[PDB]
């Protein structure tokens, strides 16, 4: 029933973070966790296509988008996380288009938090969790 | 337009309490942290501490545990620094600033604190005639030191003019 | 306590020249690092935060870089306005700690825009006020001795 | 049809490396690449269960083993799915990885996508040791570097 | 060129005490770092490699740690045998570079076999000092002997 | 074991070739390093050779003065120093190991380099041979200083033995 995943963000910059994913059945994916070393404000948060970390966050490639496309959105587009004056963002997101299995699986792909509101400050491959 | 107005120059006896203020206009201090920074004469910046006005949480440098107490009044939009048990070690310029945890967006113009003391016991073994001669000797000395500064800055003007 | 260490401790450079201060932390501070500039007898000002992000209203000739333990501030084309002491601060771990500062001065046909001339008055008045308070503190003991 | 994956090894220690995985159709998985900062000799190389990097390489958990078998070499029948045996480092401290394996996969029940590769301190004894530990970890020792396995371009 | 920098440059410590040398590289050497020990005047010897791995036949009181640019060697309980100069070497980038060394000596404390081992320890030192003098005077002979064969 | 050649003592400008004979391991499976240590000073790494392909890395400081070579048959490594000066008076250690440790820093070969001959070129044969004989008493005097030095170090130990 219950699929879990996890993601450790790392970059050249000051950004760090652990992202957790839980999904029961084919219900929504609950994204959660914490990102540190952000500037106060909103930061783009997207699942990019490849879990390729060979060339930093550039090698993650474009937004995860199998449908070649809100209704009109990429599958990976999870909008914005919000950092406070403490430079910290508490992630709390529920989404139905992404998944931890099947055609819309993010397992083995990269989460990326961005410089501005929706460059790549940090990223990590999304792994299977306990 | 943002501004941090700090209290004016203080000059106090050893052991005195002093309470510096920082009045912010242009931003709600609740949305920031209010920092305090000390700078002794001819020395660098020391960070004292900060307060999160939204919950009155304060971090301090352990070096200032004992001396320094930071507080904020969210209503008057003012931050406070209180130094106690002042010694000559504390003679410095205290800057308040405001910003996220990762930067200071806004800096005050700074409040100089000067602390004077041990000279007095030296003078108590003297006559009233002798203490008042030592007091009058100070005026010429001070005026002489000021005149040095005037001529110093007159020589700096000279090329520009 | 993290010791952030700057070099050089002072330096001289000609106008137009390219300058590079460094700041070295005793531990990885993951780019939690801010650069402050302080001209004589003025309050500090924020140049750079999170190692590389310019603050608001900072000339773009200023740039910051580095990671891990070693960081640098670079002024690309040095103007005369930039004579100052520069400080690095780390906020990775508490307490926040600061470099000892790099003092930066000029080495050996201007515009009429008199700004240098007006800067002198506040500086002089400030130096006189130091002398006044200095002599006020010298009176203080003597006056205490007179009351006993 | 043709699946590709990639893995960037990282640890506190001196080990670094990039591992590449290719698998066309339901052919075998071709593992390839290079690992640096190893000691000369053989080093255990295993797919661990979780791609959890929150606590270094410890959070990867045990060898990827859905069939609840005992530890073995890559050619054994009695082996974990993750057990790819040993990579070999030369006097230059470098290991060239070249492995072909059928039990692991880049899709389906035996997918390693989203799990962790780990290179180890010591040689993997392929389950032929004189203790309990051998049939669990192969006495490969501590985990020098690891990385989550991602989908590659 | 990577400058690896040690401190202290020398250091004194009592028996049983816990000692910590440091080595600081001018850039990240990803733990490609070896510690060498060189007792009195004998050959250098490998203590630690890859920052933290003890070599063969190294007492376990020796330990190494660190990463990035900053590393340290730590002797947990200092025996008298351990008076030596210690060197860090990095092999991350060429050329290989070496610290200037930390010299480590005792400051003091407070069996016929033991007195006679201490007595013989003077012999190599003395013979070494004599051989310096011999080679010194051999270099003074060298020109004169060349002139004789002219 | 790594057996290094014996102590050298040469004129300025001389070539010298040190050797390192390995027994107990095939040098092909390692790198053979050379390390210099000027007296009362620290270690300098000179270079290494991979005997399997005779590839050599050097510190630029030494590339040209020092030349490292191996004979895989006799299982021996070589270091050749040319254009020797006083700078080169030092102890040279050979070692063997992976790239990440000289697992065999051992033995060591002292090299000493001498130094004005204008005095001897123009002199009279009687005068050069008087200067030569003056050296023996001087050397014996310096040795006797060392003997009495070490006699004073024995003295306490011998008292303790009583």
């Amino acid at each position: 029933m219950e699929m879990k995943a996890v993601c450790v963000l790392k970059g050249q910059g000051p950004v760090e973070g652990t992202i957790h994913f839980v999904q029961k059945g084919s219900g929504p994916v609950v994204v959660s966790g914490t990102i540190t070393g952000l500037t106060k404000g909103e930061h783009g948060f997207h699942v990019h296509q490849f879990g390729d970390n060979t060339q930093g966050c550039t090698s993650a490639g474009p937004h995860f988008n199998p449908l070649s496309k809100d209704q009109e959105r990429h599958v990976g587009d999870l909008g914005n996380v919000t950092a406070g004056k403490d430079g910290v963002a508490i992630v709390s997101i529920e989404d139905s288009l992404i998944a931890l299995s099947g055609d819309y699986s993010i397992i083995g792909r990269t989460m990326v938090v961005h410089e501005k509101r929706d460059s790549r400050l940090a990223c990590g491959v999304i792994g299977i969790a306990q | 337009e943002v501004q941090l107005q700090q209290s004016g120059a203080e000059l106090v006896r050893p052991g005195a309490l002093v309470k510096l203020s920082c009045k912010a206009s242009g931003f709600n201090i609740k949305d920031y942290y209010m920092y305090w920074v000390k700078q002794r004469p001819e020395q660098g910046l020391e960070w004292i501490g900060w307060i999160d006005p939204e919950n009155d949480n304060t971090i301090y440098d352990p070096k200032f545990q004992g001396k320094a107490s930071i507080s904020a009044d969210t209503s008057s939009n003012t931050a406070y620094l209180q130094l106690s048990s002042l010694t000559s070690e504390d003679t410095a310029v205290y800057y308040c600033g405001g910003g996220p945890l990762y930067a200071m967006d806004y800096w005050g113009q700074g409040t100089s604190v000067t602390v004077c003391g041990s000279d007095y016991e030296f003078l108590k073994s003297w006559t009233v005639e002798d203490i008042q001669k030592r007091l009058l000797a100070l005026d010429p000395m001070m005026e002489q030191e000021i005149e040095e500064i005037r001529q110093k800055y007159q020589s700096k003007r000279q090329p520009i003019l | 306590d993290i010791k952030m260490t700057q070099s050089p401790s002072s330096m001289y450079a000609s106008l137009g020249e390219r300058v590079t201060i460094t700041c070295k932390a005793s531990q990885d501070i993951k780019s939690y690092l801010s650069w402050y500039q302080q001209k004589p007898w003025k309050s500090p000002k924020t140049l750079i935060y999170y190692a590389t992000r310019l603050a608001d209203g900072v000339p773009s000739r200023f740039s910051g870089s580095g990671s891990g333990q070693d960081y640098s501030l670079t002024i690309s084309s040095l103007e005369s306005d930039d004579t100052a002491t520069y400080y690095c601060l780390q906020h990775r771990e508490r307490p926040l700690t600061v470099g000892a500062g790099t003092k930066l001065e000029l080495k050996g046909s201007w515009t009429v825009e008199q700004k240098r001339l007006l800067a002198l008055d506040p500086m002089m008045e400030q130096e006189i006020e130091e002398i006044r308070q200095k002599y006020q503190c010298k009176r203080q003991p003597i006056l205490d001795a007179i009351e006993a």
